[PDB]
DNA sequence: TAGGAGGTTCTCTTCAGTATTAATAAGGCCACTGTTAAACG
DNA sequence: CGTTTAACAGTGGCCTTATTAAATGACTTCTCAACCTCCTA
RNA sequence: UAAUAGCGCCGCAAUUCAUGCUGCUUGCAGCCUCUGAAUUUUGUUAAAUGAGGGUUAGUUUGACUGUAUAAAUACAGUCUUGCUUUCUGACCCUGGUAGCUGCUCACCCUGAUGCUGCUGUCAAUAGACAGGAUAGGUGCGCUCCCAGCAAUAAGGGCGCGGAUGUACUGCUGUAGUGGCUACUGAAUCACCCCCGAUCAAGGGGGAACCCUAAAUGGGUUGAAAGGAGAAGUCAUUUAAUAAGGC
């Protein structure tokens, strides 16, 4: 993911000026990373060094967002929708 | 039987290929796929589980409803009889290795029950350990099914015990009264195997093939846009994604041999074109050394061809064929990457005349017997008259030789026998053994069998080392260069093999001696499974690494492989091939020179 | 006739598994105490 | 003549474990039709 | 500078045997000359092994008939097709350009089945250039040892931010190392060279040797082996996940 990329999207998920690695921006900084990654597996079938990545990034959105879901519902579910998941 | 497979390349148009790939890798694919899983979900999968025989006709009956089905229809009779026949295999198969290894469990639990220590058999019993030890040496007076026949048929707990007793030596008598140590490994080892056979019994149902992949491209869009729920559906959701994404669909076995019609190109090449698809044209791509087969194939329908129908086929030297596609290396579409190849199994024992003659014999034996089996039944149904009408056409058509060569067989000396000793360290050990003078007529050894070609036996195990490191190289990085050594292990057992049957040529053997090897890969696995868990307690990581490299070792001794060679050729060549028990104590040549006089001693009766 | 595509159906009788007779061939470092054997004022 | 440094030797602690998938190497099992009918040329 | 030591493999020895050799005494006597078998036993000024990656519908191992031959086997004749593999050679290379993508790194310490290790020239930077398979160590290799690096083994330490309800994050340049696709560089072979096909295709031109005085007269210019398909299972390793699984 581009540097670029990263600053926007921990700007547009930022709850203040300094938040980098709040949950939210966890998620979305994964969410981002697995949306650009979909097209890749869509067109190389064989690049199974990426599919262990794409793997790993799905499990650590779920246990971010199950985390999430524990502790604050409403931030959960507000999040859920923000990124469609 | 010595049937055996000859393989060539088949050539055609673009299109003509592009006709069979659609053909099967969408339809016939699909259709067994279709198949397998209707196989899995029938009521009485598990009555089918209970025994090893799936019924005769219930997987043509769950697929008469398939032939018209929308995305199943469209193609040649004999190749709905193909899926068929490859699904039927499958089951008749899963349904073989299933059953053997529950009696194997049940017969493991009966001996776990039968093994008691000289202390334990004291206290259930009641009695001195010499009673049990008398009434044993009693027993073994009035082979080891006859004494589990006996321990299973009474309820003395004496003389059970006295059964226990004695099969805990083998049906001896050792007056030893130590190694309870010796007792408590032995009866670990035997938990161990149940435990084993117990892991294996959970076993996956049949696969089939799926080569669209649309499970898996499902699956990732699943995962990726939505989130599971639960670690239980995360994990299958990771098992699916890491699966393997086949692209070859499966062969196409013909199990009529007149199904592949041959012809000669305007070239002179040969040429086929299968029932259910004459349009289909293929020119046959085989090596000299394969030629006299194919040759002999279309002489052979050409001469039944020219008696009007008066030959049988049934004693052609073609008995079936495969229709597979290979694997190519590069892109594009599959027709154009993949090479049709045709794999027809042959019995060699036809080729000649003489052998000919054997094969009408072994079938005008089998099918005559099959003719007074359905005569004795009075249904009288008319398919069923059909088949007996066209039992005794294969009568009266199988009278009526073919012309082929003559071969004055091989008359074996029964007395000269060879024993083959197996191990991990010499492959294979030959002694060429006279049973009437109990002195070997010879003597081999791996460097005399391998000879000039002995530098290949170190070459297999140097770079099978090798190799195994690069893999372990090559996987942490996920290269796809992951090689093994299969090919020179394959050919140095055909060279083996090669070499014993030219051996039992040279001294006019009667026969070849095979140890029976049993589940050799895991009684060890066991036996070092419970020795560890000693030298290891509780550490199971270091219950694992204890004797890591024997274990790998004992998996990746191919005896089986060697067997099935040795087997091809005596076969090929009419040695008579028996079986015996390998000496467990010895050298290589006093283990062959034993192991073949045990066979001639058992033989005699 | 002559090719080409489909039809058809059971075996054999079932029901085989459980024994041993050793010995291979066992850890690998890390650190410690304990013995032991040889050179020396 | 008693002795004190090298040189081995035995001892104690540590060391995680399962499931699915893949690659490889092996093993096990199953299979290895045959004549007839009909329908076009 | 270092590769000590261990392990595996070859050879070289030495010994004892025979499955050998000799002899008839035909199952015994001797011998180790060949062939082997079993140890141990060294790495010789050397014997044999030898693991950087690739390239041929390559050659040979083939079928039938007849003869000698009990047969193998040889000879003669007729036919020939290219499959899948194992070697031996010979030759080429040590890649480029684009994209897409994975992993790993605040900073330390230990150090993995971790990575790297060639010759010369220029530098002596960190890299180019030419060459190049002899490529760190031992006769040859190793996951062993040496050297350097080590974030991409694992473990421990530990700074600041955000999170802090069990999940965990940033300090991160393509920076290093991987994977995939597309187009490309060379060999595209089996005595050598040229044109050509490669789901097909061979054609021609030379050399050396033998026969032949000589005749592209003709022949030779490395060998082997095949029972495949399908389905499960075991083992090893790798990776992700889990804190048991049911």
């Amino acid at each position: 993911l581009s540097t670029e990329a990263t600053a926007k999207i921990v700007s547009e998920f930022g709850r203040d000026a300094n938040d980098t690695g709040s949950t939210e921006v966890q998620v979305a900084l994964l969410t981002a990373q697995i949306n650009h990654l979909q097209g890749h597996f869509a067109e190389h079938k064989k690049d199974h060094h990426s599919r262990r990545g794409l793997l790993r990034m799905v499990s650590q959105r779920r246990k971010l967002l199950d985390y999430l879901k524990r502790k604050d519902v409403a931030r959960y579910t507000q999040l859920i929708e923000r990124l469609g998941l | 039987a010595s049937q055996i497979t000859i393989q060539a390349r088949l050539i055609s148009f673009e299109s003509n290929r592009q006709q069979l790939w659609k053909l099967m890798a969408d339809l016939n694919t699909p259709l067994i796929n279709e198949l397998l899983c209707q196989l899995g979900q029938h009521p009485d999968f598990e009555k089918w589980q209970q025994k090893g025989k799936l019924p005769s006709t219930v997987v043509s009956q769950l697929c008469q409803p398939l032939k018209t089905d929308p995305r199943f229809a469209g193609q040649p009779s004999r190749l709905y009889m193909s899926a068929i026949h490859i699904v039927d295999y499958i089951y008749k198969s899963w349904l073989a290795i299933q059953k053997r290894l529950q009696q194997q469990l049940d017969g493991k639990t009966r001996w776990l029950e039968m093994l008691n220590s000289d202390a334990e058999l004291v206290e259930l019993s009641g009695d001195t350990l010499e009673a049990i030890r008398v009434k044993a040496a009693e027993i073994l007076a009035i082979l080891s099914k006859t004494l589990f026949d006996a321990y299973q048929e009474t309820e003395d707990i004496k003389s059970r015990s006295a059964i226990s007793y004695l099969l805990k030596n083998g049906c001896k008598l050792t007056d030893k009264e130590e190694d309870s140590e010796k007792f408590a490994k032995r009866r670990r080892q035997v938990e161990i195997q149940i435990q084993r056979l117990t892991e294996k019994l959970i076993s996956r149902m049949p696969k089939g093939r799926d080569l669209t992949n649309a499970k898996w491209l499902e699956t990732l869009l699943t995962a990726t846009t939505t989130v599971a729920e639960d670690n239980a559906q995360a994990k299958r959701w990771q098992d699916i994604l890491l699966t393997r994404s086949s692209s070859l669909p499966f062969p196409l076995v013909f199990e009529t041999n007149e199904d592949m019609v041959w012809s000669k190109n305007q070239k002179g090449r040969l040429c086929v074109h299968f029932n259910g698809l004459s349009d289909l044209i293929f020119e046959v791509y085989c090596g000299n050394r394969q030629l006299h087969w194919f040759q002999r194939f279309l002489e052979d329908q050409q001469t039944k061809r020219k008696s009007k129908n008066q030959h049988s086929s049934g004693l052609f030297t073609l008995r079936n064929g495969h229709l597979v596609w290979l694997e190519g290396e590069g892109k594009g579409e599959p027709w154009n990457l993949h090479h049709l190849t045709l794999y027809c199994c042959v019995d060699n024992r036809l080729w000649t005349e003489e052998g000919t003659e054997i094969v009408r014999q072994e079938k005008a034996d089998e099918i005559t017997k099959f003719i007074t089996n359905m005569k004795k039944k009075s249904d009288l149904s008319d398919t069923q008259q059909a088949l007996i009408q066209r039992k005794q056409s294969t009568l009266t058509r199988i009278n009526n030789s073919f012309e082929r060569p003559s071969q004055p067989l091989y008359q074996g000396q029964s007395h000269i026998l060879v024993g083959v000793s197996l191990g991990l360290e010499k492959p294979a050990t030959v002694a060429v053994v006279d049973a009437i003078a109990n002195k070997v007529l010879a003597y081999r050894s791996i460097k005399q069998l391998l000879g000039d070609n002995y530098e290949l036996l170190n070459r297999q195990r140097r770079q099978q080392q090798y190799l195994s490191h690069e893999r372990h190289k090559a996987q942490k990085n996920f290269s796809p260069n992951q090689f093994g050594a299969s090919e020179l292990g394959q050919h140095i057992d055909r060279l083996l093999a090669k070499a014993i049957v030219a051996l039992a040529r040279t001294y006019k053997a009667g026969s070849i001696v095979l140890p029976k090897l049993g589940d050799m890969r895991e009684v060890v696995q066991s036996e070092i499974q419970a020795i560890a868990e000693q030298k290891f307690p509780g550490y199971i990581e270091g219950q694992q690494k204890y004797a890591k490299q024997y274990r790998v070792n004992v998996h990746r001794w191919s005896y089986g492989r060697l067997i099935q060679s040795i087997q091809s050729k005596a076969a090929q060549t009419g040695i008579v091939i028996e079986e015996g028990k390998q000496p467990i104590r010895g050298s290589p040549h006093d283990k062959a020179k034993e192991l073949a006089l045990s066979a001639y001693n058992l033989r005699l009766t």
